[PDB]
RNA sequence: AUUCCGUUAACGAACGAGACCUCAGCCUGCUAACUAGCUAUGCGGAGGUUCCCUUCGCGGCCAGCUUCUUAGAGGGACUAC
């Protein structure tokens, strides 16, 4: 389908596809599923279970940038960081930054884990939650005590994760999580 | 001229202090309360007491002494404040009067068990929904304990307590220490608003009987 | 005098839009809405215009006054007052079916464009510094 | 013995359709009230997807709008509400022109005089009040002989020489008042349950009362005598005489039943069938008609339902 | 949870016992009836009684209920058996 | 269109009007311009060599938008958070000498005058001067 | 001849305050005087928060005490003598009436 | 929730719980405001093209009004559907 809503009035939702059956219904980044002009909605997504799966994936990334304590609640800065990162992603990859973000989320979500310890499967929602957490944790760690800016670190983390390369912090952690899970089968 | 905030606080402090002064001056005259009715050109103070003949004195001598000392103490213009004694219509529904009634029985020497049941029985005869008398202190032994005399209905929690419960606390200075008197009287719904609160209990639902016409 | 005055609310922010028959002016406290601050929240204030299109506003003049709240909540109150003012104007002075059409568009995008958010600050309780947060407990 | 068929439906309201008012000029406009606290002025486009569309929506009332009547000119509407207020609506300007205060509880029925010079209203406060449309005077009809429960309907008799008010009530009595002296004339007592609707024949020689018992009692207004009784079999919500065909329609919870008065036989029973409406012109199990109103020419019947849908029934096959 | 207490349930049954003819299946009409036929101190309590009585009226429509004694309904049953 | 102060970005206007005041040569900078800070809340003196003209342009724009502001009001407007070492931050006022001197200069330029109710008020000449500068700013 | 007289009412009891305000407005409407009001000023909430314990032992619990002051302002356009007649009626306890000639 | 439905050698009650009271959330409906405002209008300043447009200031107990503010009275939810 087609929509006139463009993210930041810059990026088109047309052509964005989620090529993964498991997490397709838990990533909101397509034209048919409530496209948004900005990743800043004063939404009420914690009122009920599974309700935050409707929150746009770009805004879920923005929320996870408001860490640690020194950055709590500074959402205007977080929206700017993602706005700059998507501009950087377009330059380096020559691709739709929204498409790259969904590819990074799909690739960085672990599909198995250990609990109690024995191997268990991970629900598609927690898989998306873990992917978002891993991507922003890697960008935050590489930016700390570094000349490189947070937007550049986030863009590189997403570009590598979307590519599946091990250079990504989130890809390495996903492999470590799934490596321990297999050891406890 | 003082601001509204301080004036209302100052009026509340005058009522609290006046009640304390009368609570001690008229302790053995059944003092049960006071109403301060400030009006233009005159402030009227109405003293409620079970035994008004002892508050007025011989030919109103004492009520004039109270008026004079009150006017001087509280910086009132002379002949601009009046004191009027009044009688409690239903002495058995006033906890402050029953607490002071129990106080003088204990001071006189009457046994605690007998005195507390006399008050408890009198209050229920006067048309109360319930009553509770608590006496605490060195009753006979060196170690202190509490005796609770309860009868009828009583409530403890919620807004209705403010309207339906009439409570008082008094100290009895006996020879071995201090006894604590607590009288707690639950009133009955009085639509006229005299014997008790006019508003009913929140959980009381009344169905009108249907008519056959 | 075909004018309406609709408000929007977000926390303690209140924006009232005075929408009258005009030529398309949109100003907040005398300033054109294209200069809304902060600049990154400018998209949120423009959503009603972007969703419906400027041609829907070509026949009205909107003058907005906003008070209270903060930088973010004032944008949401303004954003809500504009949407309500246009809906109230079409119902009263244009048509019921045109009001039906634009209201469906606004609702399908975001329900807070027309329905206020009831959330408010929870009061602080003693024994802690927040509404929920408690003072740190030590045993030894 | 013509029957009626479903011409179409109108779907603006979002709650019970409490009342319907048709113009005396047989225009393409009707005004309906609803529990959504709004009054809608309609434009009747017979041809098209929908029989009519909402032209205006007036929302001044603070509670349910229970009744609505149009003036003879057709440019003003009068409505009652559970907030205890009457509002006169300037339909052209879509605004409130006059507010009549004084009823202390819900207003359940209003009616215009034949001249539109006087207004009468019924309320749950057990009283009937008479107003002046353009004046400020008010005359409450309170007497020793008056309704002892909710007055659920008041109607003006269409007889100018002998003005008369007929008021139903939940006390199971249908009183008849003489407007000349504002004094009770007769009291009718034949209902086992509460009466929630009364009707007066266009000629003014008949009445029709229904309610809880599900029995329609036709009285003689002149003499206050029970001529006969029809049996609806279900709670009756509103009654209306046909303007031209000498019928009597009753909105029952089971269906809408029309009785030929000369024959006292049901002409037709109109039952809601969402299957038909889904395919013909295309929530709650219990849907029943709450309001009825005939067109000025009598060609179409308008029915308001608890689901907020207005169904138009036209004479035909 | 939304369990009605004895105050709500007891009052609702009493209302339906002696005003069954007046009561209807509509909550909004039933709560105006409770104002007429009862003294309910608070609006919130009145709404709960009206809502539960409306629930009980629907129960009676389908069949008989335990704690409600409807004399006219009882007379109908007696005629049926006899 | 015809742009006035409210129609242009405040950042762009202050830069343009500051370059206008310096270019006129009517403001007489005090001796201590290069030495002072703009309040005890500051750590260092201003970085911009032309900070005095920038501040004067900013104060003129605020008197244009609202009359009656005095020196004390401007101390609050340019105040902010003061850091107190290991203690929490609190609001601090800015310099009164900087505010007072700038107001007394703009008044000799006849951009502002004494408001009868107190404070300073924009004059007719002041309104023209500010509005003309805003009109010459390029659309951006 | 006709002057704008301001009457100010203050009380802790809302019902008594509203009762006296109605008695004055209705008492002036009988004389067909022009009446402006009653105007209800924002409620003043005096607040004292204090430690419940008379000592310092135990969990630190607090009592929030509030004393609300309600204020009404009524403007009557008439002569002082007429206003003195209306306000002379007995006033409910705790309601403080204050009559002043508005400085306009 | 010892909240209820029922079971039932118990029946019928009393407390606590709930109800309740305060604050907050909805009302373009009611009451009505020179110690709260808005809209319009008049006059004046500035900008743009004399009207006109944009913006700001001031005035009017006889511009009007109560959306915004205030605070009284009510309504609103009952899990109703
Ligand atoms: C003593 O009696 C008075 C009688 O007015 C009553 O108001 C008090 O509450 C009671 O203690
Ligand atoms: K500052
Ligand atoms: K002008
Ligand atoms: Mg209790
Ligand atoms: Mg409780
Ligand atoms: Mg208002
Ligand atoms: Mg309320």
């Amino acid at each position: 389908p087609h929509t006139d809503v463009l993210l930041f009035n810059r990026w088109s939702y047309d052509g964005v596809q989620i090529a993964d059956m498991s997490v397709e219904d838990y990533i909101t980044a397509t034209a048919n599923k409530h496209p948004t002009y900005m990743p800043h909605t004063a939404g009420r997504y914690q009122a009920k279970r599974f309700r935050k799966a409707q929150c746009p994936i770009v805004e879920r990334l923005t929320n996870s940038l408001m860490m640690h304590g020194r950055n709590n609640g500074k959402k205007l800065m977080a929206v700017r960081i993602i706005k700059h990162a998507m501009e950087i992603i377009h330059l380096l990859t020559d691709q739709n930054p929204i498409q790259v973000i969904v590819d990074a989320v799909i690739n960085s979500g672990p599909r198995e884990d250990a609990t109690r310890r024995q191997a268990v499967d991970i629900s598609p929602l927690r898989r998306v939650n873990q992917a978002i957490y891993l991507l922003t944790t890697g960008a935050r760690e590489s930016a700390f005590r570094n000349i490189k800016t947070i937007a550049e670190c986030l863009a590189d983390e997403l570009i590598n994760a979307a590519k599946g390369s091990s250079n990504s912090y989130a890809i390495k952690k996903k492999d470590e999580i799934e490596r321990v899970a297999k050891a406890n089968r | 001229q003082m601001s509204k905030k301080r004036k209302f606080v100052a009026d509340g402090v005058f009522f609290a202090e006046l009640n304390e002064v009368l609570t001690r001056e008229l302790a053995e005259d059944g003092y049960s309360g006071v109403e301060v009715r400030v009006t233009p050109m005159r402030t009227e103070i109405i003293i409620r007491a079970t035994r008004t003949q002892n508050v007025l004195g011989d030919k109103g001598r004492r009520i004039r002494e109270l008026t004079s000392v009150v006017q001087k103490r509280f910086n009132f213009d002379e002949n601009t404040v009046e004191l009027y004694a009044e009688k409690v219509n239903n002495r058995g529904l006033c906890a402050i009067a029953q607490a002071e009634s129990l106080r003088y029985k204990l001071l006189g020497g009457l046994a605690v068990r007998r005195a507390c049941y006399g008050v408890l029985r009198f209050i229920m005869e006067s048309g109360a929904k319930g009553c509770e008398v608590i006496v605490s202190g060195k009753l006979r032994a060196q170690r202190a304990k509490s005796m609770k005399f309860k009868d009828g209905y009583m409530i403890s929690s919620g807004q209705p307590v403010k309207e339906y419960i009439d409570s008082a606390v008094r100290h009895v200075l006996l020879r071995q220490g201090v006894l604590g008197i607590k009288v707690k009287i639950m009133l009955d719904w009085d639509p006229k608003g005299k014997q008790g609160p006019t508003t009913p209990l929140p959980d009381l639902v009344t169905i009108h009987p249907p008519k056959e016409e | 005098v075909e004018s309406v005055q609709c408000f929007g609310r977000k926390k303690t922010a209140v924006a009232v839009t005075h929408c009258k028959r005009g030529r398309g002016l949109i100003k907040i406290n005398g300033v054109p809405i294209e200069l809304v601050q902060p600049e990154i929240l400018r998209y949120k204030a423009f959503e009603p215009i972007l969703l419906l299109g400027r041609h829907r506003f070509a026949g009205v003049d909107m003058r907005i006054r906003v008070k209270g709240g903060g930088h973010t909540s004032q944008i949401y109150a303004i954003r809500q007052s504009i949407a309500k003012a246009l809906v109230a104007f079409y119902q009263k002075y244009v048509d019921e079916q045109q009001k039906k059409e634009i209201k469906d568009i606004l609702i399908r995008y975001d329900r807070t464009l027309l329905v206020a958010d009831p959330r408010r600050c929870e009061p602080k309780k003693f024994g802690g510094r927040g509404a929920r947060s408690r003072f740190q407990k030590s045993y030894r | 013995q013509e029957s009626l068929v479903l011409r179409g439906t109108m779907k603006a309201h979002t709650d019970w359709v409490t009342a319907i008012a048709t113009p005396i000029d047989n225009s393409d406009m009707i005004v309906t009230s609803s529990r959504d606290k709004s009054i809608i002025v309609w434009s009747l486009t017979k041809d098209g997807s929908q029989y009519g569309v909402p032209r205006r929506r007036l929302t001044g009332h603070g509670h349910f709008v229970e009744d609505v009547v149009l003036s003879s000119d057709g440019m003003f509407a009068l409505s009652g509400s559970w907030d205890g207020e009457l509002r006169l609506w300037d339909l052209q300007a879509g605004t409130t022109a006059r507010r009549f205060v004084g009823h202390t509880k819900d207003v359940l029925s209003v009616a215009f005089s034949v001249d539109n010079r006087q207004i009468v209203s019924a309320s749950r406060d057990k009283t009937i009040k008479l107003w002046n449309t353009l004046g400020e005077c008010k005359y409450t009809i309170q007497e020793q002989d008056s309704h002892s429960d909710w007055v659920s309907c008041v109607r003006f008799s269409p007889n100018n020489l002998q003005p008369t008010i007929v008021s139903g009530s939940w006390d199971r009595t249908v009183k008849i008042w003489n407007l000349t002296n504002c004094k009770l004339r007769s009291t009718l007592a034949g209902h086992s349950g509460y009466v929630n609707t009364v009707a007066v024949s266009p000629d003014g020689s008949l009445c029709a009362s229904g309610g809880k018992d599900g029995v329609i009692l036709l009285w003689d207004l002149a003499e206050g005598k029970k001529l006969y009784s029809l049996d609806a079999g279900s709670i009756i919500h509103t009654l209306c005489f046909s303007p031209n065909r000498y019928w009597l329609c009753a909105a029952t919870e089971s269906s809408i039943k029309i009785w030929d008065l000369e024959s006292k036989s049901i002409v037709v029973d109109l039952k809601v069938d969402l299957k038909q409406e889904s395919e013909m012109f295309g929530k709650t199990k219990v849907i029943y008609c709450t309001s009825l109103s005939w067109s000025a020419d009598g060609s179409t019947l308008f029915s308001g339902y608890t689901d907020g849908l207005i169904r138009v029934w036209g004479i035909g096959r | 949870g939304r369990v009605r207490t004895k105050t709500v349930k007891k009052s609702s049954r009493q209302v339906i016992e002696r005003y069954y003819s007046k009561m209807t299946l509509d909550f909004h009409t039933n709560k105006k009836i409770l104002e007429e036929v009862a003294i309910i101190p608070s609006k919130r309590l009145r709404n709960k009684i009206a809502g539960f009585s409306t629930h009980l009226m629907k129960r009676i429509q389908k069949g008989p209920v335990r704690g409600i004694s409807l004399k006219l309904q009882e007379e109908e049953r007696e005629r049926r058996m006899d | 269109p015809a742009r006035s102060v409210k129609d242009v970005s405040p950042h762009d206007f202050v830069k343009a009007y500051a370059a206008h005041l310096k270019r006129s040569g009517k403001l007489e900078l005090p001796e201590w311009t290069d030495i002072v800070k703009t309040g005890k809340l500051k750590e260092l003196a201003p970085y911009d060599p032309d900070w005095y003209y920038i501040r004067a342009a900013s104060m003129a724009r605020k008197i244009y938008l609202r009359g009656g502001i005095g020196v004390g009001g401007f101390r609050r407007i340019y105040g902010g958070n003061q850091r107190n070492g290991s203690r929490p931050r609190h609001f601090c006022k800015s310099s009164g000498s900087v505010a007072r001197h700038i107001l007394q200069q703009l008044q000799t330029m006849n951009i502002i005058d004494f408001d009868p109710k107190g404070g300073r008020r924009i004059t007719s000449n002041g309104q023209r001067d500010l509005d003309q500068v805003a009109g010459r700013i390029s659309a951006a | 001849m006709i002057h704008k007289i301001r009457i100010t009412l203050s009380s802790k009891n809302v019902k008594n305050l509203e009762k006296v305000c109605a008695d004055l407005v209705r008492g002036a409407k009988d004389k067909r005087l022009r009446v402006k009001g009653p105007v209800r000023m924002p409620t003043k909430v005096l607040n004292i928060t204090t430690r419940k314990s008379p000592c310092g032992e135990g969990t630190n619990t607090w009592d929030r005490f509030e004393l609300r002051v309600h204020k009404r302002v009524i403007d009557l356009f008439s002569s002082p003598d007429v206003v003195k007649q209306i306000t002379s009626i007995t006033i409910e306890p705790g309601v403080e009436v204050e009559v002043t000639i508005a400085e306009s």
